[PDB]
């Protein structure tokens, strides 16, 4: 159809997950916040990467949330345009 | 969080 996803294969929220098995202890954020938000981890640094827009993102910030960084820094994303 |  009209849109299609960046990484196909991240398109599941549980693969997404799994990703993050090397996520670095320094990083606050949850794998489970992140995957939720579509994004799954690159294996570099804290840097992740959103399935959908293709978007990444990294050197997360104490108080930030995966999905207002997502929508912030790609407010045109079809899968924030299309949560709830 | 920032762009790469
Ligand atoms: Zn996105």
């Amino acid at each position: 159809g009209t849109i299609y996803p960046r990484n196909p294969a991240m398109y599941s929220e549980e693969a997404r997950l799994k990703s993050f098995q090397n996520w670095p202890d320094y990083a606050h954020l949850t794998p489970r916040e992140l995957a939720s938000a579509g994004l799954y981890y690159t294996g570099i640094g804290d840097q992740v990467q959103c399935f959908a827009c293709g978007g990444k993102l990294k050197n997360w910030e104490p108080g930030d949330r995966a999905w207002s960084e997502h929508r912030r820094h790609f407010p045109n994303c079809f899968f924030v345009l299309g949560r709830n | 969080a920032m762009r790469v």
